[PDB]
């Protein structure tokens, strides 16, 4: 009992900057700082933007603010707290069945708005800051116009699928792969987030 | 066969 350890907090380590004409990844914290911040849960950095890059001790992935909640995947974050200026913040939503977790959006973040367009031409924002067209194929599936190796999509779970008007259509969670080639993606539709919130 | 790979 005396030597039992605790899991650290999820730590924001950067963002996918979508503020201008060019999408690009920015790092805001390096490895040592990330490790320290994960243990204290105290992160005094100013947060900006809609899509954060987040890390645990073992994975780096994405998290997206939609309607004042910072959302990511359960398979990345588990039940972990997130580091914040006031210390660790407990999850507000946890749903292993949807592969979905959420925390109150950090002050300074900007939130996307859920899509009401009912459109099927979508765009996936990756951890490498590419914006890839995705044709919607079902409630939770879309096809990549150009296939990619799965290596390329690893670390992008928690990132958004957007409509042409820039609304949030879903949260990316898993590649649909054959022999290492992703031709499609599985995502959590924004309507499922909306149900969770209401 | 296609499989889901969590990312
Ligand atoms: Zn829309």
């Amino acid at each position: 009992m005396a030597s039992m350890k605790k899991k650290g907090s999820v730590v924001i380590v950067g963002r996918i900057n979508l503020s201008g004409d060019t999408a690009y990844a920015q790092q805001t914290r390096g490895e040592e700082g990330c490790q320290e911040t994960s243990q204290t849960g105290r992160d005094k950095n100013q947060v900006e933007g809609e899509v954060q890059i987040v890390s645990t001790a073992t994975q780096t992935f994405l998290a997206t603010s939609i309607n004042g909640v910072l959302w990511t995947v359960y398979h990345g974050a588990g039940t972990r707290t997130i580091a914040s200026p006031k210390g660790p913040v407990t999850q507000m939503y946890t749903n292993v069945d949807k592969d979905l977790v959420g925390w109150q959006a950090p002050q300074g973040s900007r939130s996307l708005t859920p899509c009401t367009c009912g459109s099927s031409d979508l765009y996936l924002v990756t951890r490498h800051a590419d914006v890839i067209p995705v044709r919607r194929r079902g409630d939770s599936r879309g096809s990549l116009l150009s296939p990619r190796p799965i290596s390329y999509l690893k670390g992008s779970a928690g990132g958004p699928l957007l409509c042409p008007a820039g609304h949030a259509v879903g949260i990316f969670r898993a590649a649909v792969s054959t022999r290492g080639v992703a031709k499609a993606v599985d995502f959590i539709p924004v309507e499922s987030l909306e149900t969770t919130m209401r | 066969q296609e499989r889901e790979v969590p990312c």
